[PDB]
């Protein structure tokens, strides 16, 4: 436990005596070696910033049934942990892909872009012509009125920096993340 | 055979059951009622629950009620000499010893 | 990772580092001391490593531990369900019959409750009408003043036997209905919502809000809490004779006889793997349901005795089938298998059940029949000869028949709504499991690959050839 | 509704045998109760109690309304005396008769007590396994059971009591019955002889590590017992004809059960042979075995071989009054 | 062991009401409401109270009926107030000629 | 056995020293009593804690506070702190040389040892004036960054954590001093962004946490960081008119300026209990508005806009069966309506767009208004009311009456603010004039009556247009 | 529960039923009977009916007698200072009390 602890139990007596501090003495180092480490590691599982790393590799392998996770690609494993799990309650929108992907890519910058279709179906079928959102006010194509698709495309700038890793990346960790009703059509670059 | 003390809380075997116990045990130890008892924590007893235990009440295998008391996991951590406690009576918490041994049920439950 | 013999050594390493131990003292006094401390020492590592193990869900072995963990991430579990049945003879004896009774209490032979659903005919021969196991009993509880949670707990008993939970609070004369919440999502400060719990002691709660988040149950009122209870699994054959109770005064007016349809259809509680399991999965599922996975948890939370059910979008399905089709946005495909019913009556559950679907908005619906493919295996093998041929057959038949069958619970083996196919290496494990054969060999006749939205592959014991010799 | 609720923190006295008695959620002084008398019986007879209360005020019948139907909630125990047991128990009040400013109150076990209750309507088990019929008939205890072996039919008739078809399985299982602290009880007759002791009693011994005796009875009128029991047993089967069991030497005796297992099992019981009294140990109860050794106080010290060694406890008697408590016990073997 | 009490007649204070918080001063206001409130003052509860006025009009020097009127004194006080332990009393001339001086002693 | 006793451990001993030449000898004997018992301590101090910290790791089963605190991810309201309070006070002055201005925040103590403080400034127009007090006091502490690793944290003592009410944290590098702002769950943060995460540790000592590179920004290698702590007792009470407050730390001003209280200063708050924190430990995310839970947008937007009498939300079915064609772009689109009491379409409009904007949105769904359509309905009653009563008075009540009950400003579409459209139908009117008890007989004719969906049709009556025919029997 | 002593007239607990009793009582205290007993109300009687009762019985909880016999509806109105009274034993009054609770029959009804 301490240094002197199990010792300072003994009475005034026995403590000059020898043999009987050096037992107590060796009682409590035997006990330090063998014993305290596991329950040091149970009363240290409380809070996610002071667990040890196997309780931690524990953890994530419990977070991992359901999803698809690698911890050596963000710089923090307790970060990984805190934020999926907060993210988790923002099912459906843009929040958890845009930290995803600026969390386990070393901080690149992304916006979601949809993609749009023409009105004008017996003329222009339905995934003939899909203009994504930057260009679709500077474009010439589908000569009518637009609507929205359930289809989106992702744009990412040159400086913050490879597409084939990139997309690998993507496919494996974060279209899990996806609804199944939108479809993710390849990268946008700028 | 070797027995186990009516004062107790190993009484329970499950360590998880055992919370419902501790947990009324505390609840009661912070309450304001009129058969409480005032102790302050002594310069020698600062690493030995158990002269406390027995200064108190007289029954020595009381010292867990102690150490909840005062807010710690361990016996080796020392009490801050001078902390004020407050005890309530032996028979009650020997009967919520029992009463969680036996019928365990929260108190409150409503029953046909 | 410590064994007694490191012990020992480490414990024999200090004792000879020491000064006064080693010279002072030699070869009587310390010989046993070290045994004991060893021994002890060992003792407490292996009661730490214990409690270590049994601190996390996924590695609990005790049930407490798990319900103690579930109710951190907040998880009720399913509650049993009644068996139902068809009682078409209800013709009377004397005169003047009870014309038109609707839930009459009835017992049955067992001391056994059951009550009809609805209100007979007037019996001119016969009159048929359905029964359930659901019997009613109601418990009360005073407000002496605003605790500002105001939990209420119910008996070990009646939460064993709990089907449905309804709360009523009277003030002044007048009483009302409350409605269940998840959490306190979005209700606050006049909302009368209530949440329930699952103690670690088998116990249900219902937990009244605070004043800021619900409204406080005022002073000076009663709440009831109706409990609709039911026993798990019962069946009655046919033919017993089910005698009024209470309603007592229609026994000697009244004949009514068990005929056609038994009960049978009861279910029981959960089991404690399957609630590890879905305590586990609940954290992800929070009650949104936009993945694909969540539709699959709904409907297995809602729907007892499905086996398999997988949910597809547009984009899996525009590469199955068709390049392209406007009629396939926001469109959701289920597919899924019923051992007990058809497949257009799971047809008309589904999408009943999809209708109280959470996050449901621009999203059609549509179901896709499954197809089935029969698989066949064969096996050259040798036996050591101590068991008889026509035993080991038979065993191994059943077993095989139990495990890969098309009603076997391999493609869901926790009820958490999931789809698992079947592979080559699951038969060589399996069947060397078992450990009948000294040496043995497969090989697969008839197999095809699944899709894995529509496609069913199960094993067909029954045409498979065994070929044992030795 | 029915709510269970926290003890109170008012009550801080300790009691020797007796902590508390309660009507609902109010208590009696405990002061004012000057008998106690607690029996807990080898058969299916129930444990009762008796106790006296002096009420000079006309409190007890007349503002608290004991009669019949009185459910108590008693608390006995002894945490800190030779055995450190403590359990709680309900009794239902049958009587309570009231002389020279004294009450005397006539109790029963609540669980027992619903057992004891004759039928209103009749209840056949055909081919039913035992553990059903007892389930069904008491489903408020704890079953304890170890001699259940095969399957057969029961019958309770109107107006009987249904511990008549207890302990008729009993004696078809050849198996020890009795109810306490909240478990019913069956227990083999050939396994008990081969128990090993618990507790050890000594008499004229000093420097015992045990407990000792300050009273006991010799009892050795073993015919008294044997002479009910000495019979051979005859039934008749109608596809075997007419079935004998037991010995060949003995006169002839008639029963209804034509069953071979039941038959052999008719003439098993247990001989008392002692009665101690002892110095109030709460530990004591039916079916616990004991090892005695009793030394002769003249002469030249020698040993009572006429007491076996190993002896069952068959029944039990607790008494406490206002200066002492004291046990009662007797001891039996098995035949 | 834990009993606290309000001060009978709730007197102001910095904090607001005096109070006081131990087993020793709370016998203090209990005694400090008795000798304040006559028998038969209180509207409820007509027995309970004080019999100091029967002291009114008598020779400060010892008389009989001194000694009458302690016994009464004390048996009254041993009836409303049971547990507190009382060791005496003393009755004697103080200040000037009129005034007379009671006093009850807690042990 | 799992629970050791002392006897179990010294029978354990026993069994084991048997058949020696040297131990068997002192089988029954003081010492080996003495040093069994010895060792049982530590035996039973391992088992004791292995029990205390399986039972204490989780929130649903810990018995203490602390625990609970330190389980819990946030402490923005799981754990409450102190609170202050307050009163107000009169400055006289006394003589000449007295500040014309006192200043803010000036230190005063109590008769009773407490520490006080006056908010705002206060002038002397002749000598007296009038502020408001606080009860709290600034304390200061400080420490410096030796290293920076990931997850610096700075620790305070319990005392100061036992009345800490408010914290700031003012990082200084180089001549530069700079406050750093708190986040909830490093939310949005980044390089670049000075964010910290307060925490509580098992024993009661609240802390602060800078983390990592890439999500926050670690404070240097040679920076000195401050925190500063305003520290108060709840629930103490001074009474009114009763009370000197010197001045201290400023003494200064002791003699020139005399303060009386004149109100009492009252009104703190204290800590919660542990049943409390534990359960808005588990439900704290009900608090503040976070996203459209299980998408009802209906609930979300009575929720934020208080007043709505009523409002719908669509769907791309429900306009397709309502226009009964396929498609003209409708897909990927959430129609709503409302109606509120006393605003304009438009205004409803921008508010109920900026109320849905606060919150993240969902992924490739636009929100669009449809207003509301009009169409008031009248009736005709033609009926004897008795010759008790007087016609104009009964007419006046059931114009009255059936205003407040069918109307445009009625509670009759939502009587629970529970978001549900609720329309009026005809069994309605016979009924609530039925109820009434003026009539004997009459016979209600309904005029400009229209069916309405019950999507973006607004039905109510108008009492004032209706002709009312009344007669003495 | 809390027991209501056994000199209660809020013993019956209709208000309408009550009333024969509290006419019963009315009807002997205006009565020349030879065991009544003749009272003063005193200068300190004057608001303070339950001062008298406590005189006269020793009995707090028959307060309503002196109510209804002095002739006031109100506890509040005070009592004329010097009114004679007549009032009866306390034993008569529980007779009364129970007859009127547990048969509930006019004094000279007729029965079979």
């Amino acid at each position: 436990m301490q240094r002197s602890w199990f010792n300072h139990r003994l009475t005034s007596a026995k403590q000059k005596s020898l043999l009987y501090k050096s037992l107590a003495d060796l009682v409590q180092s035997m006990m330090d070696t063998f014993v305290d480490p596991w329950l040091e590691r149970i009363t240290n599982r409380k809070s996610i910033f002071s667990m040890s790393k196997e309780d931690l590799e524990t953890r994530t392998n419990e977070l991992g049934q359901f999803f698809t996770i690698r911890t050596s690609n963000s710089s923090s494993v307790p970060m990984l942990l805190q934020q999926r799990l907060d993210e988790i309650h923002f099912k459906g929108t843009e929040r958890p892909i845009n930290q995803t992907i600026y969390r386990e890519f070393n901080g690149i910058s992304v916006l979601w872009d949809p993609i749009y279709a023409p009105v004008d179906l017996e003329r222009h079928p339905y995934g003939t012509v899909l203009i994504p959102e930057s260009t679709l006010e500077t474009t010439g194509g589908t000569f009518g009125e637009m609507f929205l698709t359930s289809r989106g495309m992702i744009s990412i700038p040159i400086n913050d920096l490879i597409t084939e890793e990139i997309l690998r990346k993507f496919n494996q960790f974060v279209k899990p993340l996806l609804p199944l009703h939108i479809v993710f059509d390849g990268l946008t670059l700028y | 055979q070797y027995p186990l003390s009516r004062y107790d809380d190993r009484n329970i075997a499950d360590p998880i059951l055992r919370a419902e116990l501790r947990k009324e045990v505390m609840l009661m130890c912070e309450s304001n009622d009129k058969n409480l008892t005032i102790y302050y924590v002594l310069p020698d007893e600062q690493y030995r629950p158990d002269l406390l235990a027995y200064r108190m009440w007289g029954i020595a295998e009381l010292r867990w009620v102690v150490t909840l008391a005062a807010g710690l996991e361990d016996e080796s951590q020392g009490m801050t000499v001078g902390k004020k406690l407050k005890l309530p009576p032996a028979t009650w918490i020997r009967e919520m010893i029992r009463h969680f041994q036996y019928d365990g049920q929260v108190i409150g439950t409503l029953s046909i | 990772t410590p064994t007694k013999d490191s012990i020992r050594a480490e414990f024999e390493e200090l004792v000879e580092k020491d000064s006064f131990w080693s010279k002072f003292v030699g070869s009587q006094f310390v010989s046993m001391l070290t045994l004991f401390i060893t021994q002890i020492v060992y003792r407490c590592f292996q009661y730490a490593d214990a409690a270590l193990a049994e601190g996390f869900i996924s590695t609990a072995t005790r049930r407490s531990s798990i319900l103690a963990a579930a109710e951190t991430n907040s998880y009720v579990g399913t509650k049993p369900t009644p068996s139902s049945g068809m009682i078409e003879i209800t013709a009377t004896s004397e005169d003047a019959p009870a014309v038109i009774p609707k839930n009459m209490p009835l017992i049955s032979d067992d001391q056994y409750p059951y009550m009809t659903m609805d209100v007979c005919r007037l019996v001119d021969g016969t009159g048929t009408v359905e029964v359930a196991q659901l019997e009613i009993q109601e418990v009360t509880y005073t407000v002496t003043a605003a605790k500002e949670f105001l939990e209420v707990v119910l008996s070990k008993a009646l939460t064993a036997v709990c089907y449905k939970l309804e709360v009523f609070v009277t003030t002044d004369g007048k009483t009302t209905q409350w409605s269940s919440s998840t959490m306190f999502r979005l209700a606050g400060s006049k909302s009368q919502v209530y949440v329930e719990f699952y103690k670690p002691s088998e116990q249900l709660g219902v937990r009244f809000g605070d004043g800021l988040i619900g409204q406080i149950p005022p002073e000076g009122s009663t709440i009831t809490l109706k409990v609709w209870c039911t026993n798990g699994d019962i069946t009655l054959v046919a033919g017993q004779n089910l005698t009024p109770v209470d309603s007592a005064a229609n026994l000697a007016n009244l004949i009514s006889v068990k005929t056609t349809t038994p009960i049978t259809a009861g279910t029981d509680a959960e089991t404690t793997e399957i609630t590890r399991n879905r305590a586990q999965y609940y954290l992800a599922y929070d009650d949104q349901v936009v993945w694909g996975g969540d539709y699959t948890y709904f409907l297995v939370r809602n729907i007892p005795g499905l086996s398999w059910v997988k949910a597809w979008g547009e984009g899996q399905q525009e590469k199955l089938d068709g390049a392209y089709n406007v009629q396939n946005i926001n469109k959701i495909f289920i597919s899924g298998w019923h051992p007990n019913k058809s497949q257009s009556e799971l047809e008309e559950m589904i999408l009943a059940a999809f209708k109280k679907v959470p996050n449901e908005l621009n999203k059609k619906f549509s179901y896709k029949e499954v197809r089935k493919l029969p698989f066949k295996i064969t096996i050259t093998g040798r036996i050591s000869a101590s068991l008889t041929i026509e035993n080991v057959t038979d065993e191994l038949k059943s077993a095989l028949e139990t495990k890969f069958g098309r009603d076997s619970t391999f493609f869901d083996p926790n009820r958490v709504g999931k789809y698992i196919l079947i592979k080559k290496k699951d038969v060589w494990a399996f069947i060397e499991t078992l450990g009948y054969f000294r040496d043995f060999y497969l090989e697969f006749v008839e197999w095809n690959e699944s899709n894995g939205f529509y496609d069913f592959v199960y094993l067909d014991t029954e045409n498979s050839t065994f070929n044992i010799s030795y | 509704t029915k709510t269970t609720t926290a003890p109170e923190t008012d009550s801080k006295r300790t009691q020797l045998f007796l902590q508390s008695v309660s009507i609902g959620q109010n208590e009696i002084p405990r002061e004012m109760i000057v008998g106690c008398t607690y029996v807990e019986p080898g058969e299916l007879s129930g444990p009762q109690l008796m106790l006296m209360i002096r009420d000079s005020t006309a409190y007890v019948v007349n503002k608290l309304g004991v009669k019949f139907g009185t459910i108590l909630t008693v608390s006995l125990g002894d945490p800190e005396g030779h055995g450190g047991i403590l359990f709680s128990e309900e009794f239902f009040v049958l009587k309570a008769p009231r002389k020279d400013d004294t009450v005397l109150i006539y109790a029963f076990s609540n669980p027992v007590r619903l057992l004891k209750v004759p039928s209103t309507s009749a209840q056949y088990f055909v081919d039913k396994p035992p553990s059903a019929v007892v389930s069904s008939l008491a489903p408020g205890l704890k079953v304890n059971a170890d001699s259940f072996r095969k399957t057969s039919t029961y019958h309770l008739n109107v107006g009987e009591k249904p511990t008549k078809v207890l302990q008729e399985i009993a004696r078809d299982t050849g198996s020890m019955c009795w109810a306490s602290r909240g478990m019913i009880n069956f227990k083999s007759m050939e396994k008990m002889a081969n128990a090993a002791p618990s507790l050890t009693y000594e008499s004229a011994n000093p420097n015992t590590s045990g407990f000792t005796i300050s009273q006991f009875n010799i009892l050795n009128a073993d015919y008294e017992y044997q002479r009910r029991h000495n019979y051979r047993m005859a039934s008749y089967d109608m596809t075997k004809g007419v079935v004998y069991s037991g010995n060949q030497e003995d006169p002839i005796k008639f029963t209804s059960n034509p069953d071979p297992t039941a038959l052999a099992n008719y003439n098993k019981f247990i001989l008392p042979r002692l009665d101690m009294l002892v110095e109030g140990n709460a530990a004591l109860t039916p079916g616990t075995t004991l090892k005695i050794v009793v030394h002769n106080t003249a002469g030249d010290g020698e040993l009572d071989e006429s007491i076996p060694d190993k002896m069952i406890v068959m029944s039990v008697t607790h008494f406490e009054d206002r200066f002492r408590f004291v046990s009662r016990a007797q001891l039996g073997v098995v035949n | 062991a834990n009993n606290n009490e309000i001060d009978p007649l709730l007197t102001l204070e910095l904090s607001g009401v005096k109070t006081y918080e131990s087993q020793e001063e709370a016998w203090g206001a209990r005694l400090y409401e008795w000798l304040n409130t006559y028998q038969g003052e209180v509207y409820g509860d007509p027995s309970w109270g004080n019999v100091l006025p029967q002291f009114k009009h008598e020779p400060t020097n010892l008389s009989h009926v001194q000694i009458a009127v302690e016994a009464m004194l004390l048996q009254k006080l041993t009836v409303d107030l049971p547990d507190i332990p009382i060791s005496g009393l003393s009755v004697a001339e103080g200040d000037a000629f009129d005034k007379l001086k009671i006093s009850i002693r807690i042990r």
